[PDB]
Order: structure tokens, then C-alpha cells, then sequence
């Protein structure tokens, strides 16, 4: 994994979301060196038309914040988020926190800083992705346990069977109807 | 010596039923006795009360069989009076008729069982409870094995039907007012559709007019019993009685010249204290056949008396009645019956032939009875 995570970085799709210029050149002229396909937008816009993992953009004073803010409040959690910031001061850093980046670089840019700020905020933002995923997976298993256990019971009870008993029939039936033992154990509740 | 013993309780928690089992029985030596009683010989009986404790029953059945030469005896009811007994009479080789319907899960060579096993009337009996009543019932019972037997069947039985056994409750058998208080009130928290009592004897009568008093006077759940009797329902005011369920192989109110014969020979022979029941019944029929195979054999000698008891299909009150060679169990009548409002037994149900017992069956199956119920 921190050598998959590596392996993968030239199938990543970037782009850089920021006004043309000398800093989105030198940006775009390092990711592609680096390997990455990259491509570069600027002024934001309302959906990506193509899908993009990780975006690296400015933190502005205007309109384009909030398009920015929405445009990545709208699209998939996994996209990385990169801000370039030239100030270290309460506004500034209020926009980057609201926006949630997982990595930012300090101005002015040079080539130095660039990848291993986007290997750190992409570990960051896939670890993000998957304790969401472990928690909905872990919320759907113990609503889950809970009707296969009532269902049990249920079965134990109504028949005079034991634990293991009750369990050989969900079982059983689950796995002759091709479903879930869980449909089975729903159905009976 | 032609000398039945007959070991039923004259005081004590059930002494009212076998009170009526003592007479039912005298009532058949009696009339035997008239018939030539056995080979020339009049019957005659020995009685002791062993006061419904399970000791004293061993002590009296030792007694007779050790120093009166009893071979034949007669009695017995709660199981563990039955338990208590059962070696004294093996030993002996005797033969003792039980007139009482029982858990079942016995064989003794020695043992007539002439009540009903629960194949007979727990089984129909929850056929129709389950049929007729809601789901939701409330057990109370005394605490001895019979009750408690008795509501592990039930207990598996509406659970397998669908049904919510809510509260099973155990009182003492010679349970205190606070007893009944706390019963009642737990019966009446459960709000229950019906109430499935296992209560034998003394305190039946108040447990239910407790229930009665307890509700509000208003259409409480109807209780249904495998172990109140005619006894019991003889104490009970008018409307406590009311709509209860009651099941025997017997009632008094039977519409036929059979049954009105032993109405009123029981009428006219038994005490004032002594209120005809379905196990006097019992016992008239057992103590009858007893007689008969005794004059079929010509004497009084248990091997030649028992060989002719399996042969002898007898005319009794309830209806025909035999003794099956294979288990010593009978064939027997089953009567539902609910208590109109004169306490009346109207007998709602009856199997359309005797049934034929089987003590160890395991898994009663309910269908058996959809046909004739429904």
C-alpha cells in the first residue's frame, strides 16, 4: 500500500483549477514530469464533465471561492484537495479549513514541494474514504447481527430448537432460496 | 380375603375430590356386593386417610399390604402420592388402580391407570383453546410435577401454534392470601385473552373469585383448566364459575340413561360433603371392573383377577371403557365443557370415540383434532 499508493500516481487524474499563469505552468510542467495526467481549468466550473482525482487550486477572495467550494462539495469525496496559499493569516486560513483541503503548499512554489504533498494528501484523503466506508459497512453489520439474533430466537423458541439448531435452518433455508441469511431472518420478523 | 384398600385422603388440599373418588369406589363395592359380590363372598374395604402427604400414602399403603394382606388397592391422586406408593405395590405384587388423569410417562404392571394421559385431554384441550381463544395466555398452576408438567406441554404447544405464553405462575398448594394476592394481581398486569389453570384443590375456589373480583367486573379473560373439578366449582359463586372451561372424560350434566343412572345412585349413597366428580366416576368404573374380573376368575388372586381385566369392556358413566393389555392405560371419553350460568357443566366438545392412550408421546400433534372441532 505505500508502495501500491506510489505505483498508482501516473493513472491519477489531476487538475489544476487555477488561473493561467506562471504558477499553474510550473505546477502543470511538474505533475506531468511526476506522471500524472494533468490537465488545468480556469474559471471553475459547475460539474468536472470528466472524472478527476485530485485537484489543486488557489484560495481567492470572490466569487470563484465559493464556485470552488460547491464544484467540490458536489463531487466524489475521493478527489484529493491541494490548496496553493501565499498567506498565513486568520481569512486566508479560515478558506482553507472550510474547504478541507488534505494538503496545502506554501508560496511561492517551486518543484521541491510538490510530490510529496500530493503522496501525503492522497494517503490522507483515501484513509478518509475508507473509515466512512468501514462505518457504514460496521452500521449495516450490527443492524445486521441484530435481526439474524432476534430472528434465532424466534426460531429457538417457537420450536423448542437451540442455538445451533435455529442457526442450521437460517442456514439451510437462506442458502436454498439464494439470498441473504439476513432476508431470511426479516422475512420471519 | 376379597379386601380392597382404598387409600384416598379425607383432609388435606385435595381431600374434596378424593373424597369423591373414596364414595365413587364404595359405590361399586356396593353394588358388586349385590351382584354376588366375589364367589359368594361379599367385597369388603379398608380406608385410611393419609391426609395428601406423599409419606403417610406409603405408610398406609405398607400398612395394608403388610399387616391387613391387602392385594388389591384403590387411590391415590397428586403424582407424587402416586410415586410414593408405586414400590410398595410392586414389591407386593399387588394391583393398584389409579383413577386419575396424570402427566403420563409411566408403565407399572401393578398400575391401573384408569384417568386420562395427556394425549387424552391436555392435547385436545390445547387444540381447542388454541382454536377458540386468543394467542395471548397466562399460566398458574401449583407447584408440584403434575402442573408443572403439564404447562412444559402447553408452553411448547402455543408457541409452536403461533401463540404468547406471557406469565407462568406457580402458586403453593396450600397457598397463603398474600399467594393468591400476588398470583392474581401479575394475572391481571398481563392482561392476557385467556388464563390456562394447573391450581388443584384447596384454593381453586378463591383463586378464581380473586380473578373475578380482581378484573373489572368486566369481561375478564375466561379461565380454562385440565385440573378444576365439579368439587371446586360447587364453592364458586354463580358468575365467578360463569363461562369457565373445564375438560374430563366425565361430567354429571351427560345426557344419557347411563350417566343419569349414576347421577342418582350417586345422589342417593354419597354425603352431603362429597360432590360427584369425573374421578368418583373414575373410580366406579376401575372398582367395577375389579369385580367383575374377580367373579369372571372365581377368586382373589391378583395373577387370575388381572388376566381377566384386559378382556372386560365395561358400560361405565362416561361410556364404554377398557383397559389396554399393552401399557394398562384405558380407552377413554374426552369432554370439553364451559359452566353456563347455573353451574351447569354444558359439554361443548367430545371426541367422536374413546381415545386410545398413549403415555409417552412426545409431539402432540393438534391436527388430530381439527376434523371433530371445527
Amino acid at each position: 500500500s505505500a508502495n501500491s499508493l506510489l505505483g498508482s500516481l501516473r493513472e491519477l487524474q489531476v487538475l489544476v483549477l487555477n488561473p493561467p499563469g506562471e504558477v499553474s505552468d510550473a505546477l502543470v510542467l511538474q505533475l506531468i514530469r511526476i506522471g500524472c495526467s494533468v490537465r488545468q481549468c480556469w474559471p471553475p466550473p459547475e460539474a468536472f464533465d470528466v472524472p478527476v482525482d485530485v485537484v489543486f487550486t488557489s484560495i481567492f477572495q470572490n466569487r470563484h471561492h465559493d464556485e470552488i467550494a460547491a464544484l467540490l462539495a458536489a463531487g466524489t469525496p475521493r478527489t484529493t484537495l491541494v490548496a496553493l496559499v501565499e498567506y498565513e493569516s486568520p481569512a486566508v486560513l479560515s478558506q482553507i479549513i472550510e474547504l478541507e483541503c488534505h494538503g496545502v503548499i506554501t508560496q511561492p512554489l517551486d518543484a521541491h514541494r510538490v510530490l510529496p504533498v500530493l503522496v501525503s494528501a492522497r494517503r490522507i484523503s483515501e484513509e478518509m474514504a475508507k473509515l466512512k466506508q468501514k462505518t457504514e459497512q460496521l452500521q449495516d453489520r450490527i443492524a445486521g447481527q441484530a435481526r439474524i439474533n432476534q430472528a434465532k430466537v424466534l426460531l429457538m423458541q417457537r420450536h423448542g430448537w437451540d442455538e445451533r439448531e435455529a442457526h442450521q435452518h437460517l442456514s439451510r433455508e437462506a442458502m436454498k432460496r439464494r439470498e441473504p441469511i439476513l432476508k431470511i431472518a426479516q422475512e420471519l420478523l | 380375603r376379597p379386601l380392597i384398600g382404598l387409600l384416598f385422603s379425607e383432609t388435606g388440599v385435595t381431600a374434596d375430590i378424593e373424597r369423591s373418588q373414596r364414595y365413587g369406589a364404595l359405590l361399586a363395592v356396593e353394588q358388586l356386593n349385590r351382584e354376588g359380590g366375589v364367589g359368594g363372598r361379599p367385597i369388603e374395604t379398608l380406608s385410611q386417610d393419609p391426609g395428601g402427604d406423599p409419606d403417610r400414602y406409603r405408610l398406609c399403603a405398607e400398612d395394608f399390604i403388610r399387616n391387613r394382606g391387602v392385594r388389591f388397592l384403590v387411590g391415590c391422586y397428586m403424582s407424587h402420592t402416586r410415586k410414593a406408593v408405586m414400590p410398595v405395590v410392586e414389591r407386593a405384587d399387588a394391583l393398584l388402580c389409579y383413577p386419575t388423569p396424570y402427566e403420563g410417562f409411566e408403565y407399572s404392571p401393578n398400575i391401573v391407570y384408569g384417568g386420562p394421559a395427556p394425549n387424552q385431554n391436555s392435547a385436545p384441550l390445547a387444540a381447542y383453546l388454541i382454536r377458540h381463544y386468543g394467542e395471548r395466555v397466562v399460566f398458574i398452576g401449583s407447584d408440584y410435577i403434575y402442573p408443572r408438567e403439564s404447562n412444559h406441554v402447553m408452553r411448547h404447544l402455543y408457541r409452536q401454534h403461533g401463540g404468547t405464553v406471557l406469565e407462568e405462575i406457580y402458586i403453593p398448594l396450600y397457598p397463603s392470601d398474600d399467594d393468591l394476592q400476588r398470583a392474581v394481581e401479575r394475572i391481571y398486569q398481563a392482561r392476557a385473552d385467556v388464563v390456562f389453570s394447573t391450581v388443584v384443590g384447596t384454593g381453586t375456589a378463591e383463586l378464581y373469585r380473586a380473578i373475578a373480583r380482581r378484573y373489572g367486573d368486566g369481561r375478564r379473560p375466561p379461565i380454562a383448566s385440565l385440573t378444576t373439578s365439579e368439587a371446586e366449582v360447587a364453592k364458586m359463586e354463580s358468575d365467578v364459575a360463569e363461562g369457565q372451561v373445564v375438560v374430563a372424560p366425565y361430567f354429571s350434566s351427560i345426557d344419557t340413561p347411563a350417566s343419569r343412572a349414576f347421577v342418582q345412585a350417586c345422589h342417593g349413597f354419597f354425603p352431603e360433603n362429597a360432590t360427584i366428580t369425573a374421578w368418583a366416576e373414575a373410580a366406579y368404573w376401575q372398582t367395577l371392573l375389579l369385580g367383575r374380573a374377580a367373579q369372571a376368575a372365581g377368586n382373589w388372586r391378583v395373577e387370575d383377577v388381572q388376566r381377566h381385566l384386559y378382556d372386560i369392556d365395561i358400560d361405565a358413566p362416561q361410556g364404554p371403557v377398557r383397559v389396554e393389555r399393552q401399557n394398562n392405560h384405558s380407552r377413554l371419553s374426552s369432554r370439553i365443557a364451559e359452566i353456563d350460568a347455573r353451574g351447569v357443566f354444558q359439554v361443548r366438545w367430545q371426541s367422536p370415540e374413546p381415545i386410545r392412550p398413549d403415555p409417552y408421546v412426545v409431539v402432540h400433534n393438534l391436527d388430530d383434532w381439527s376434523a371433530s372441532m371445527g
